[PDB]
């Protein structure tokens, strides 16, 4: 199995107490059900099946983006070693089974709102003796942690063994294909979020590889034409909505594998990660991969907030780092055109337009989030849009860089 | 077979709320005719109701032609209509009258009804056949073709003859906004996995209808993994083989997660009656399937002929061989059930029968007890009750008090106490724990006794068992672990032969050795004859040297059948830590909880008197364990792993073993709604959103939380039907308002353990509460304004417009001079012609003339005088009267503007039914919006609500070039972005405010393959 | 994971002997050792902590042992918060006993059931259970500021709590006295006051001592 | 109590050994006794005093309250983790040093303020 | 007694006699479950005396509400519409002299 | 208690009936009448001893 | 309205009223 998990809470941007509203808790921890694997069930097989618009979280990845700030005020355990209650609000029970209003006559001591505690499975002699039951809490706190070392967009994990696919993972994926990235990263997420699960178990490699190629895809190199082991995701024609993503086993000529081992922390750069389903689905993927295997190694700490810096166990700055890209998801697809281009895939002259269409429909998640952002503040105690300051959206981040991580990943 | 209806594929469109058009356009003929168009005239249907009054009335799967209902519905009659026969699901049923809706229960209805609106719902959107259009009207694209289904489905197809106010509308329609979109297909020549397309659908209707394909995910598993989780299952033994190569799609929900199992073990221990005859159908269960599959032939002849072979004198009177061949006979139905038993120790422990002990009437001299007692022992270790060790140690301490003198505890606890009395943890005699205690000098042959128990009593051991990667229903062990009284060995793929080695062997030897010590004691060698003394140790050893296959079998085999037979049983196996004489550890109560002692004051109270402790014991009997046990042959060829791989094949070839993983899912849905139901209409509990909370409510009574966590259990009996007791139990202590699981033991000793089982996180929690979200915003599509309602004598002329009002609403409350009414509503009357005072609410009788606010409830109590005194006044025109109610149900009423009307008696009739208990659902009259400049009589109105209530107008004039004295309201854009804005984008819907009737959406084309269409088993 | 419902796991991770081994011991409980019969499960751990204290009470510097410590460590099945089960009190003393403190009473070579027993005595007294180094489940944490030098894998933090009043150093074992040594007082610097430094004689003095007299 | 506020660096159990002063990025927070807060007060009392000379002067910047260089953070507070041990303050009023800084500074920038004013009034 | 609350899971589990009805049925739970009971008590019997106990406690009866709330506004005014009066002498619990 | 049970309507039917007859008022009429036949009870018999 | 319905199912798995009325009116 898997008994060691180091987390960090998100930061409260430039505010007092966890930006989640009461009315947040009794909305995704509430219901008594155990909170955990439910971060999940909020999502459709794209995001017009969604009340991510104008609402009470107007966003594809709003939901997240509060269960994790809810997550962060009850999580003391692993801070410190006790229980405690933030708000008339504590676990139940040892198991942090789920949330319920304080006792009565012997109410645990009342939380201490500090922002961004760094957690540590062991500070909770209780977590690993019972492991198998609370299992969930560890994956969870992980796909937290993995939005919280971020600011503007989750940082996951990929890889790429020197090897070819392990057999009972081109069988695990060819029963995957028609799938929609959503309901892949379903099974994923779903998948280790419940019972240990060895990081040998066949499913890990098989979901972990559906990482790598999702990235080859978003990058065009593992598209149609040059695909995995013989898999690859064909993203929707951008005009009808282009946020999506489906696996594809073709039968093209197979990318040729690394010469090495490609290990990188990609993140999604610009605010429009917020909106894109497909931004989501995938990189909350990939982080359910590295739930059920520790952490690769740490993250580079380079490019990264002021928060993020050193993080004991997460973060790095010296050797056992990777050094961390993020991309853009506009300057991304064009280039992810380019390489289609280039690989006769399309037309010369529907490239600088087929960029026109999607750039287009960045430009419509993007007078949305900033609607949302000026509509629900943030000193309003809340952050189902997370603040990003309208500029991210078109800066050029990384982006050149994974787009050769890409190509060196699938050569 | 009883699971869930799981897949209910729906060709036909997803649609929820039609465009019924209500008050018809008149066929005029004589005059001005060219008015009014109507595509009747030329042979074609039109995409949108006709109609003088087209209403967006709600019926779930109005227009839904694809194949199978879902048995339950929700169909709102137009507001032309009554309605409140929708209404009354709960609170109502034999109190208020037909004609009435119970106000005071409201919300308890329009949720309950709601949660009717979902289930109704849950149905995949299966995909149809795209064909192109050879037809002009779209030239070629790819519409979805069904009969006329097509016309009602893309509204743009349309042919626009005239300038009729819908073509008015319909001109717009974005041409390429039509059929279908994305046709994401793989095998090439296979069926496409999911079209996509636009097509007539609510946004609401949609979400639920997907928020279901999300769930059918949330238990399905690839090929790979069913493959697995089958292998593991049964112990790999067992050659099933799995195709590597691409299989389209194939959405196959067997599976329920680890916790989704045990919301529903604990769930299936609720209706299971404590007693230990609904635990009998539980063990009987494991031991006739034990049997079913076992490499183990009992055969007494072994015993029988291994005994009868000692020698004998027949110069004597006391038979030693012909003894034991008596006793030892009373049908193995006692060793299985034993073993059978293991599995479900929480439930039943199994225990030595009374009736089997030496009588306490006789000391170790007499013969038949001294082996009644002997097959006490060897037995012992057989039966799960957590005291056989001290019980087989008074048996015998106890027949021989007068030699051997011992420590025995509690007052009334004698050393010749009947053994079997000794069932209390307490009563342990001090020597037994401790044997340091009990002296030789004066006690040896019982101190070896202790001695000897304590030093060959079976070690417990666990082993896995089912698959990891799909849960477990464990609630006191880890997931896939069984604890087992016996040390545990891995099946043997080899031969086997009888051993000497192992607990069981050895705890028959040794203590087969002690009882040939206690006969040739000083006691026995003084009184006892002796050549009979030595027939018995001969009848002993040759006992002691039988080559029972058996010790094996219960240390190798066994492990390997209650494995894999814990996954084919009807139950999952329900266990509690076998605890090998350890004092404190003792578990004198495995308890479940069916309310939480938490919403009752019982956060301290101990756990036995808060939990409910399952009483249930099997009398096993000695005789049968040891005949058994001490008797068991195999097939000299055997390889056990090949005769399980073989008595297995069947039940597992087959996903029946997979049914129960649904009822799961579907108990911990049923579950948590009901939860969110009952809280809902409950007043603040458990931390549950209530979206509904402006709604009324005033019977938060237990009666009230049955009546409504009752039609939640129904609703979903009847949309999944499933004969099976779900979310019933959680009841039986009369009060759904604290349901509330958890099951916990308690050791002797303190330890009480607790594990509550809290619902898994579930996939309706969030649509139910969705529809809830938007039913807020949208009530009027279901016939319920919301505001108030305003009674002053408006007699105009001009288009009257009861429901969208325009302006501010005359005299709002609180405002200057608008005097409320006192609770009660008396009307005191004054003398010598002087107004009679109306009883205002600081309770200073004031005068009717005037502005009054009705607090409904007062209305209720009090019509027989509202009618008599404020009335006469409201017609007159001197007292406008805000009657003051939450959210109503509201009639219509189309009149016609030409001819005069007074709308006074379809009034006063409504207030002559309104009782102290129901009001009927209020009535507004509306003139027929016309189509010329028409002369209209001055009627009389009194009805009009504050709030702008007019939200499934939908249109104004469907056929006529244009409305003229009615109020035209062009169909409003608002509601079909899709269908007609050009800034519209493909995946985009205010679900949560308006309900785009038009959207894109993803239908499916999965492929349901069964256990033989993923792996080949066999 | 697998083995998770068995009473308790003990496993030395000071460089165990033939590899990592992960000793399981069975339910019953030995007999002799208490008057309330001790777990298989906790008298395994009193036998090894009673080492790392006799260990520490003669490890020297220039001596080389296979293991830095022989305490053995509860992994599963331990209740880590409470301090009733002498194991519990045990562990959280073995937590202690890694860093080189040494028991007062000399701990024979040879461990007697006498003496074993006058242990576990020792133990059961009501007490104070040591707070500087907290309980982990994969982790001892050593004091930096201590002998103690970690051997290599992941198992062992370098903790340091707030104030650990041990400083370092040995102790020459001495022959017991044959008879009862006089001890000259010599003075601190607080007093107790007469009222309290009454009672505190008359809550444990020999009040009706019986004595010899002798010849004078 | 009194002193400089500590907190069970260990956690939870405080053990008179546990405790360290609660140092960081503000420096170290010491209680604020309520006489201890009488003179603070006096003293910004009689600079608020001038306030009708701040604004029709411009200077200052709003009138000072000495609720705006305290906080209210919660553990034991003493001279040494013996002795603060037996001192637990919950949500005690403790001014940080760069604090214990500025109400110094201001109170001076201020005080020179006033001092001027004040002496031609006089 | 006190005025009749908005019904709700609060009063009608912290009446007077909700808590009497239940720490008694729990004080004989313990009592049921003595060690001096095994002299007679079956184990299996015993468990189900627990069994039963707790039924009763645990039972949903609406009547220590009733008679806690909505008894006290009967008699009050029953005691008024009845041609003979209440002659009442002052309880007392246990105050004994 | 019955299901639907609005307490202010329940037991207002109920001590309706009771207020109807006229029974909190032979009360005080049995009263005055015995204080009449006791004053002059205890006198008639107190004026013959 | 008193009724043992409700407690006599909850008894029985595992396994007018003058004198209450004449208990209040006691009083």
């Amino acid at each position: 199995a898997q008994r060691q998990f180091f987390g960090l809470t998100y930061n409260f941007y430039g505010q007092p107490a966890p930006l989640f509203d009461l009315n947040d808790l009794q909305e995704l921890a509430g219901c008594y059900a155990r909170p955990w694997t439910s971060r999940f069930s909020h999502l459709a097989i794209s995001t017009g099946s969604l009340p991510v618009w104008s609402a009470r979280y107007p966003s594809v990845a709003s939901r997240n983006i509060v269960v994790n700030t809810l997550l962060g005020a009850h999580l003391n355990p692993f801070a410190g070693g006790q229980i405690t209650s933030h708000q008339g609000i504590t676990w139940r029970d040892p198991v942090l089974s789920s949330l319920a209003p304080v006792p009565a006559i012997q109410p645990p001591p009342v939380w201490a709102v500090a922002e961004n505690v760094l957690l540590d499975s062991n500070n909770y002699p209780t977590y690993v003796l019972n492991l198998s039951s609370m299992w969930p809490i560890n994956q969870d706190v992980h796909i937290m942690t993995m939005w919280a070392l971020s600011d503007q967009g989750p940082i996951y994990h990929l890889e790429v063994p020197v090897d070819p696919m392990p057999a009972a993972t081109t069988a695990a994926l060819m029963a995957y294909t028609g799938v929609p990235i959503a309901h892949l990263a379903q099974t994923a997420y779903r998948f280790a979020g419940q019972l240990p699960q060895s990081p040998d178990s066949t499913m890990v490699s098989t979901i972990r590889w559906l990482s790598a190629i999702w990235f080859g895809s978003l990058t065009g190199r593992l598209n149609r034409s040059r695909t995995c082991n013989g898999f690859y995701f064909e993203f929707a024609k951008p005009a009808l909505n282009p946020d999506q993503a489906v696996l594809k086993w073709n039968d093209g000529a197979r990318a040729a594998p690394p010469a090495a081992a490609q290990s990188s922390y990609i993140r999604c750069i610009s605010p429009h990660w917020q909106h894109q389903i497909v931004e989501v689905a995938g990189a909350l993927m990939s982080q359910s991969v590295t739930a059920v295997t520790g952490l690769p190694a740490l993250i580079d700490e380079a490019t990264l907030p002021a928060w993020s810096q050193g993080v004991a166990n997460l973060t790095g700055n010296g050797q056992g780092v990777v050094p961390c890209l993020d991309y853009n998801p506009v300057p991304m697809a064009a280039a992810r055109h380019l390489q289609w281009r280039q690989d006769g895939l399309i037309t010369a002259a529907q490239e600088a337009q087929l960029n026109n269409d999607y750039t287009a429909y960045a430009l419509t998640i993007e007078r949305h989030l900033t609607a949302m952002l000026v509509a629900n503040p943030i000193a309003a105690g809340r952050m189902p849009i997370q603040p990003f300051n309208a500029a991210d959206f078109g800066q050029a981040g990384q982006t050149a860089a994974a787009v050769a991580l890409a190509q060196a990943m699938f050569v | 077979a009883n699971g869930p209806e799981l897949i209910i594929e729906d060709t036909g469109l997803c649609t929820s709320f039609m465009l019924l058009d209500n008050i018809p356009s008149a066929h005029l003929t004589k005059e001005l005719i060219g008015f009014t168009w109507f595509m009747q005239m030329y042979q074609m249907t039109p995409p949108l109701p006709e109609g003088a009054v087209n209403r967006i009335v709600c019926m779930t799967n109005w227009a839904s032609l694809g194949d199978e209902g879902r048995g339950l519905e929700v169909r709102l009659p137009p507001p032309t209509d009554s309605s409140v026969h929708a209404y009354k699901t709960v609170l109502s049923r034999g109190y208020i009258d037909n004609a009435q809706f119970n106000p005071l229960a409201l919300r308890s209805n329009v949720l309950l009804m709601l949660l009717q609106f979902t289930l109704s719902n849950l149905k995949i959107n299966k995909s149809s056949t795209f064909t192109s259009d050879v037809t002009t009207i779209t030239s070629g694209r790819m519409i979805r073709a069904f009969p006329e289904l097509l016309a009602l489905a893309y509204p743009g197809r349309a042919v626009l003859p005239t300038q009729t106010k819908n073509a008015q509308f319909l001109s717009t329609a974005i041409a390429d906004r039509i059929g279908r979109l994305d046709r994401a297909n793989l095998i090439g020549g296979e069926v496409s996995a999911m079209v996509e397309c636009m097509e007539l659908c609510d946004a609401l209707t949609l979400h639920i209808r997907e928020t279901y394909i999300m769930l059918l995910r949330s238990m399905h598993q690839d090929p790979t993994q069913i493959v697995q989780i089958v292998n593991e299952c049964a112990n790999n033994l067992l050659n099933s083989t799995i195709p590597i190569s691409l299989r389209p799609t194939i959405l196959c929900p067997w599976f329920a997660s680890s916790e989704d199992l045990r919301l529903q073990q604990v769930m299936h221990l609720v209706n299971i009656s404590s007693n230990t005859a609904a635990a009998l159908p539980l063990v009987e269960a494991l031991s006739t399937l034990l049997r079913s599959v076992t490499p183990l032939v009992l055969d007494p002849t072994v015993l029988t002929n291994a005994i009868t072979t000692i020698s004998e004198s027949t110069t004597q009177t006391i038979s030693p061989i012909s003894e034991i061949l008596r006793l030892l006979q009373p049908d193995y139905a006692a060793f299985w059930k034993c073993i059978a038993s293991w599995a479900y120790n929480g439930l039943v422990t199994t225990v030595l029968s009374e009736d089997a002990f030496p009588d306490s009437s006789q000391s170790i001299t007499h013969l038949p007890s001294m082996w009644k007692c002997l097959f006490l022992t060897l037995a012992g270790p057989m039966t799960s009750d957590p005291h056989s060790p001290v019980k087989v140690f008074m048996a015998l301490a106890n027949l021989l008090a007068q030699p051997e003198p011992i420590a025995i505890g509690v007052p009334g606890m004698h050393q010749t106490t009947p053994a079997s009395q000794f069932s209390h943890p307490g009563v342990w005699p001090p020597g037994f724990l401790n044997p340091q205690l009990i002296n030789p000098q004066q006690a040896p042959l019982l101190r070896a006794f202790a001695e000897h128990i304590r030093a060959n009593w079976p070690q417990p051991s666990e082993f896995g068992y089912g698959s990891t990667l799909q849960g477990s229903a464990n609630l006191f062990i880890p997931s896939n672990r069984m604890v087992y009284p016996w040390p545990n060995q891995p099946l043997p793929r080899l031969t086997v032969a009888p051993t000497y080695d192992s607990a069981m062997s050895n705890w028959i030897s040794t203590t087969i050795a002690f009882f040939i010590r206690v006969v040739n004691s000083v006691n026995m060698t003084a009184t006892v004859n002796d050549l009979t003394r030595r027939t018995m140790t001969g009848v002993m050893t040759a006992m002691r040297q039988v080559k029972t296959m058996t010790p094996f079998y219960i240390q190798h085999m066994c492990p390997t059948e209650l494995s894999v037979l814990a996954s084919v049983t009807v139950t999952p196996p329900f266990q509690v830590p076998f605890t090998r004489l350890v004092q404190n550890d003792v578990i004198t109560n495995v308890l479940v909880a069916r309310v939480d002692p938490a919403q009752r004051g019982d956060a301290a109270v101990d756990i036995r008197a808060t939990h409910a402790t399952f009483a249930a014991a099997l009398p096993v009997d000695p005789a049968a364990i040891v005949v058994a046990m001490l008797c068991g042959q195999t097939e000299t060829n055997l390889i056990p792993s090949h005769h399980y791989g073989k008595a297995f094949a069947p039940l597992f070839a087959s996903n029946a073993m997979f049914t129960r993983n649904q009822r799961a899912v579907i108990t911990r849905e049923a579950f948590v709604c009901a939860r969110s139901a009952v809280a809902q209409c409950q007043d603040a509990g458990f931390l549950v959103p209530r979206p509904l909370d402006a709604l009324r409510q005033f019977d938060v009574t237990s009666a009230a939380a049955a009546e409504i966590m009752h039609a939640v259990n129904d609703a979903f009996k009847t949309a999944f039907d499933l004969d099976g007791a779900l979310l019933d139990g959680l009841a039986l202590y009369g009060d759904p308002r604290i349901a509330d699981l958890s099951a916990a033991y308690l050791q002797y000793g303190g330890n009480v353990v607790r594990e509550h089982v809290p619902p898994g996180p579930s996939h309706i929690h969030r649509a139910l509460q969705q529809v809830e979200s938007t039913f807020m915003a949208e009530m009027n599509l279901f016939n319920v304004a919301r505001g108030n309602l305003y009674l002053v004598q408006t007699a105009t002329n001009g288009n009257w417009s009861p429901m969208a009002p325009v302006a501010a609403p005359p005299f709002v409350r609180g405002g200057p001079n608008v005097r409320v009414v006192g609770r009660f509503g008396t009307i005191v009357p004054r003398p010598n012609g002087l107004e009679p005072q109306l009883i205002d609410d600081g309770n200073v009788p004031r005068d009717i003339a005037g502005d009054w606010v009705y607090p409904s409830d007062v209305l209720q109590v009090s019509v027989a005088v509202f009618r008599d005194y404020v009335w006469p006044m409201v017609k007159a025109g001197r007292t406008r009267v805000l009657v003051e109610l939450g959210h109503y149900v509201y009639t219509l009423h189309y009149y016609d503007p030409q001819i005069s009307l007074d709308e006074a008696p379809i009034l006063e009739e409504w207030l002559s039914k309104i009782n102290p208990a129901g009001i009927p659902p209020v009535p507004f009259c509306i003139p027929i919006p016309q189509v010329y400049p028409c002369i209209t009589a001055r009627r009389v109105h009194y009805a009009f609500t504050s709030e702008n209530n007019n939200d499934s107008l939908f249109s104004t004039n469907a056929a006529s070039i244009d409305t003229a004295f009615g109020e035209n309201a062009a169909v409003s854009p608002l509601r079909w972005p899709g269908l007609v804005d050009p800034n519209y984008r493909v995946g985009t819907n205010d679900l949560p405010n308006r309900i785009t009737l038009y959207n894109s959406l993803y239908r499916y084309n999965f492929t349901y393959p069964t256990l033989d269409g993923i792996m080949y088993v066999r | 994971a697998n083995l998770a419902a068995g009473p308790t796991v003990l496993e030395h991770f000071d460089s165990p002997t033939y590899g990592p081994h992960l000793l399981l011991p069975q339910t019953g409980d030995v007999l002799g050792y208490s008057s309330s019969l001790i777990s298989q499960a906790a008298l395994l751990m009193v036998e090894s902590v009673m080492d790392a204290l006799r260990d520490n009470a003669n490890a020297s510097a220039s001596t080389a042992v296979t293991r830095l410590d022989q305490s053995y460590h509860p992994v599963t099945s331990f209740d880590p918060s409470t301090f009733n089960t002498l194991l519990q009190r045990a562990t959280n003393l073995a937590l202690l006993a890694v860093q080189g403190v040494q028991s007062e009473s000399a701990i024979p070579a040879i461990p007697t059931m006498s003496d074993v027993r006058s242990f576990v005595a020792r133990l059961m007294a009501e007490g104070d259970p040591q707070q500087w180094f907290p309980y982990r489940v994969d982790q001892i944490l050593y004091w930096p500021e201590s002998p103690f030098v970690p051997p290599i894998g992941p198992f062992y933090a370098p903790f340091r709590p707030v104030n650990f009043p041990f400083t370092t150093g040995s102790y020459t074992v001495v022959p017991d006295a044959s008879r009862p040594l006089r001890l000259l007082p010599q003075y601190r610097n607080a007093t107790i006051t007469v009222q309290q430094a009454d009672d505190a004689y008359e809550d444990t003095a020999l009040s009706p001592l019986i004595t010899t007299h002798g010849f004078c | 109590p009194t002193g400089k506020l500590w907190r069970p660096v260990g956690t939870s159990v405080a053990t008179i050994d546990s405790l360290a002063i609660v140092s960081d990025r503000f420096g170290q927070y010491s209680f604020v006794n309520e006489g201890m807060r009488e003179t603070f007060s006096k003293a910004l009392f009689d600079i608020n005093m001038w306030q009708p000379l701040f604004q029709a002067t411009k200077t200052g910047c709003g009138p000072i309250v000495l609720s705006s260089f305290t906080t209210t953070t919660s553990g034991y507070v003493g001279a040494t983790a013996g002795d603060a041990l037996d001192n637990p303050v919950t949500n005690g009023v403790f001014i940080s040093t760069v604090q214990i800084m500025n109400l110094q500074r201001t109170i001076a920038a201020r005080m020179r303020d006033v001092a001027l004013w004040q002496k031609h009034l006089d």
